[PDB]
């Protein structure tokens, strides 16, 4: 695989060099000027040697970094905490103030430290990265994804779209305030002399280490808990439904609505049961377009109403995979990255 | 943002857009952002704002072609072939046209709009606001769960001093901090019999205003998430009190520590 | 000459010596010289030198309790300190501009450890009493 994706890579880094002989100022044809906008990004490719290793070796540090981060006890330096197995279940499951605190706490001291020098030259590499490209930030370089140009009303600037955001998000604001009244008033209960009825929230109280889902907090906060939720994993049990119908299922539902059916092939190299323990594969679910209509998925699909729903989440990048087959290969992809 | 204060903004935002307080302080030499896989990993973190939405967008435009009557969360678009061909005549596009194009082939417009999540919620913010009722709704940027251990200080130049007075630029302020963790060390020599090295960066000084009044925790030496407790601040304060008036030349009532009350003394009776 | 003396330097000549007195300025009732004051002493020079940059040479400089460097502690409390860069230790303030500094804020550094003028005695900074007005 490795000798594989280093092929692509350069294929694709020469076939940039090559593009450069047809500049946009007199490409004319809106497919091909936009097949060309995307061939022609230089990337990393603009920076001198040095810098291009230097960033390549800061980027894989800061990897390494977030992926070996331990949490360890002075005592015993032996005994370490990661993040995915424990600490995560220490920050979504204990309802001790001062366990999540060292939780959180120990966390953003042992990882962010180590990554704040790391960070701040990655900043400035990026930067310069993006100034040799004609833009005036890394940060627009990012935006850029949703330029658009040449329409004549459907034109969309990079600087527009932080306005947009700036607007939009006032707008979700007043609910969002009425949110985080509830979440904090129904926490009042289970952290007491805490959570201040007029300030904040602490971060370290918010269901995750960063705060970033509120999805653990629903044990804490849930309005009505003496009424049980829609469940029905047990149901699927009782009916007996392996993990070969409920893509089935989710075919049909498809189909419903007028979308096409599965691949003749899909269903043979499709991987929707664990191979358990003799053969080692991933878990997480994954849609595969790897080209001329091969398209499969990868997922340990277990008896669950959450697995129905990640099945119906995959298909459904599986159908959209499958609806631009006929584009070009460089337009093979989504409208934009959402 | 100055490469030196990073953090500061960060914690800045995050109080008054998320509404999320720190629980303990972090000066520049943390990078919490940084903590997060997203950031660390160099991936573009917009992109989970904008499919929030769009969505939404999608979703309530799907249950137009699909003829849904009741509240947009208990819509079904199955067993409709209208919103099905709706849906596929912007996935067959692909990138070959702009995103704009694209939505607008879908919820007929041109630009993201944030409106169907609002309607997709609203029968939960109906609750929400019938349920905050007596609750306080919003957030305030000045209180943290540190505020506790904030001493407040308090000083009248004009009024003790009345001409002749010194501004009380960036200098003083430098002054008054060595002052202070002159104090704590001298506290945590004749006391505890602990050599402490506090210094002019473990005095965090918060809230200035054209009054001189501000507030300032002392902070572990090189261990800022640790705070001192705020009886051990005042006993310092109280200990050394006379030295820092004397640096000054203030007289224990232009110098208010509000909470730190001197004593007077006892009148002395004749037999 | 032979031999050398181990209290020599170039940089010998841009010290300040600081003598001590707080026995004879405040009889009992005297704090002892311990570390503790020392870093207050060296803040109090520090803050003079950044008001003599900042009111003077309108130039911002951070300095701190590190550059001010003090050397030969003896008991009689007399040590020479000098000031350095902020953050270029190589470089030496000159001494006439630390006396300048010293002139202009002795007062906050005299108040500062209860002396006045007498028991704080900076060796080449001497003070200035006072003209003695006088009727027409
Ligand atoms: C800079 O300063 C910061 C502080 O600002 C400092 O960080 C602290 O470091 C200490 C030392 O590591 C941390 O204390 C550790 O906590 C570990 C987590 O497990 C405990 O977490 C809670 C701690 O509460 C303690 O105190 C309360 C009140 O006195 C007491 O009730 C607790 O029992 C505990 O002693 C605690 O709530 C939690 O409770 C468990 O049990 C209850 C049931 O009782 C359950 O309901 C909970 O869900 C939870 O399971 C738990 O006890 C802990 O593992 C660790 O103990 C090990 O290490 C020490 C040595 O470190 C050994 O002596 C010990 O035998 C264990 O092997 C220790 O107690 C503290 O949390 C940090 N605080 C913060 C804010 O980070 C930094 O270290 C400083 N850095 C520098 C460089 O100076
Ligand atoms: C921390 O502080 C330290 C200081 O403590 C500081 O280090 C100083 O940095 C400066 C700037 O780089 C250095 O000055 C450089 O000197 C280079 C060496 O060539 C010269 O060296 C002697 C310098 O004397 C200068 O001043 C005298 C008196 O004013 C004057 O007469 C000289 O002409 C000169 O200007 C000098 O003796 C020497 O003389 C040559 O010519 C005579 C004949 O006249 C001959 O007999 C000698 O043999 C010799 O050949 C020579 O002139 C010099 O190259 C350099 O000049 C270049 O750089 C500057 C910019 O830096 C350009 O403006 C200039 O056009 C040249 O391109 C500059 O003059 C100084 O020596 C350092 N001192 C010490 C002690 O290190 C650190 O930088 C500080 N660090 C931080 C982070 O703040
Ligand atoms: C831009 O170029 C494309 C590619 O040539 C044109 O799309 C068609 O592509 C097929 C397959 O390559 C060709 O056989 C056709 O001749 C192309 N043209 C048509 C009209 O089908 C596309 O039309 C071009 N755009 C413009 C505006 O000319
Ligand atoms: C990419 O880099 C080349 C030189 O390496 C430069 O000529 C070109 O303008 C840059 N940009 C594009 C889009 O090719
Ligand atoms: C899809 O294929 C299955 C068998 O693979 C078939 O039973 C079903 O009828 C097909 N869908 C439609 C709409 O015909
Ligand atoms: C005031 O009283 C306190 C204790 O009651 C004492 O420590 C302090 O020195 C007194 N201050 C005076 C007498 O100036
Ligand atoms: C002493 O005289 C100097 C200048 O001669 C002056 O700056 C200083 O303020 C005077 N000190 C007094 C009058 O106390």
């Amino acid at each position: 695989m490795n000798n594989a994706g280093d092929k692509w890579s350069a294929f694709l880094k020469e076939q940039s060099t090559l593009a450069q002989m047809y500049p946009l100022q007199e490409i004319q044809n809106l497919t091909v000027k936009l097949q060309l906008q995307a061939l022609q990004q230089n990337g990393s490719s603009v920076l001198s040697e040095d810098k291009s290793k230097r960033l390549n070796t800061i980027l894989n540090t800061m990897s390494t970094i977030y992926s070996t981060g331990k949490v360890c006890n002075p005592d015993n330096p032996q005994e370490c905490l990661l993040l995915e197995p424990g600490l995560n279940e220490i920050m979504a499951n204990s309802l001790d103030y001062n366990e999540r605190l060292w939780a959180w706490e120990s966390w953003r001291s042992e990882v962010g430290k180590q990554l704040r020098p790391l960070y701040e030259e990655y900043v400035v590499l990026k930067n310069e990265m993006a100034r040799a490209n004609h833009y005036e930030d890394y940060g627009d370089y990012w935006r850029g994804d949703y330029e658009v140009n040449g329409v004549d009303g459907y034109d969309y600037s990079r600087g527009q779209l932080i306005e947009d955001v700036e607007h939009t998000f006032e707008e979700i604001k007043p609910l969002y305030e009425h949110l985080h009244a509830y979440v904090r008033a129904k926490l009042m209960n289970a952290y007491p002399s805490y959570i201040s009825p007029i300030g904040c929230l602490p971060a370290h109280l918010l269901g995750d280490m960063w705060g970033r889902f509120w999805t653990n907090l629903y044990s804490l906060t849930v309005p009505f808990g003496q009424k049980p939720n829609i469940d029905v994993t047990d149901a699927m049990v009782d009916q007996a439904w392996d993990a070969q119908r409920i893509f089935k299922e989710a075919e049909k539902f498809f189909v419903s609505v007028g979308l096409p059916n599965m691949t003749q092939g899909f269903w043979e190299n499709s991987m929707l049961t664990d191979p358990g323990n003799v053969q080692k594969a991933v878990c997480h679910p994954t849609a595969w377009d790897l080209g001329k209509g091969d398209f499969r998925i990868l997922m340990c699909t277990k008896v669950t109403m959450d697995d129905f729903l990640t099945a119906h989440h995959e298909m459904g990048h599986i159908q959209y995979d499958m609806a631009y087959a006929a584009q070009p290969f460089l337009l093979r992809n989504g409208a934009n990255e959402g | 943002i100055p490469k030196d204060q990073w953090m500061k903004k960060w914690w800045e935002m995050k109080r008054e857009i998320v509404g999320v307080v720190e629980p303990v302080p972090h000066d520049e030499t943390y990078c919490d952002p940084a903590s997060l896989f997203h950031v660390s990993n160099d991936y573009s973190f917009i992109r989970y704002y904008t499919r929030t939405l769009y969505q939404f967008q999608f979703q309530e435009a799907l249950c137009q072609a699909a003829k849904h009557e009741g509240p947009l969360h208990k819509c079904d678009i199955s067993n409709s072939t209208e919103a099905g061909q709706k849906l596929f005549n912007m996935l067959r596009l692909g990138k070959s046209e702009p995103w704009t194009l694209a939505l607008e082939n879908v919820v007929g417009a041109k630009n993201m709009n944030v409106r169907p999540l609002l309607n997709y919620f609203e029968p939960l913010f109906t609750w929400l606001k019938d349920q905050n009722k007596n609750s306080f709704v919003g957030w305030s940027t000045d209180w943290s769960p540190y505020a506790d251990q904030s001493i407040k200080v308090r000083i009248s130049l004009k009024s003790a001093l009345g001409d002749k007075a010194y501004e009380w630029n960036d200098n003083e302020m430098y002054l008054f901090r060595s002052s202070v963790a002159y104090a704590m060390r001298q506290y945590f020599l004749k006391v505890k019999n602990q050599m402490i090295l506090f210094g002019e960066e473990d005095v965090r000084v918060a809230n200035l205003k054209p009054r001189i009044s501000f507030n300032f925790f002392v902070t572990a030496p090189k261990n800022v998430s640790d705070i001192i407790p705020r009886t051990e601040v005042e006993k310092a304060i109280r200990m050394s009190r006379s030295r820092i008036n004397d640096a000054f030349r203030l007289n224990d009532n232009s110098l208010e520590f509000l909470g730190i009350q001197p004593t007077l003394g006892p009148p002395n009776q004749p037999p």
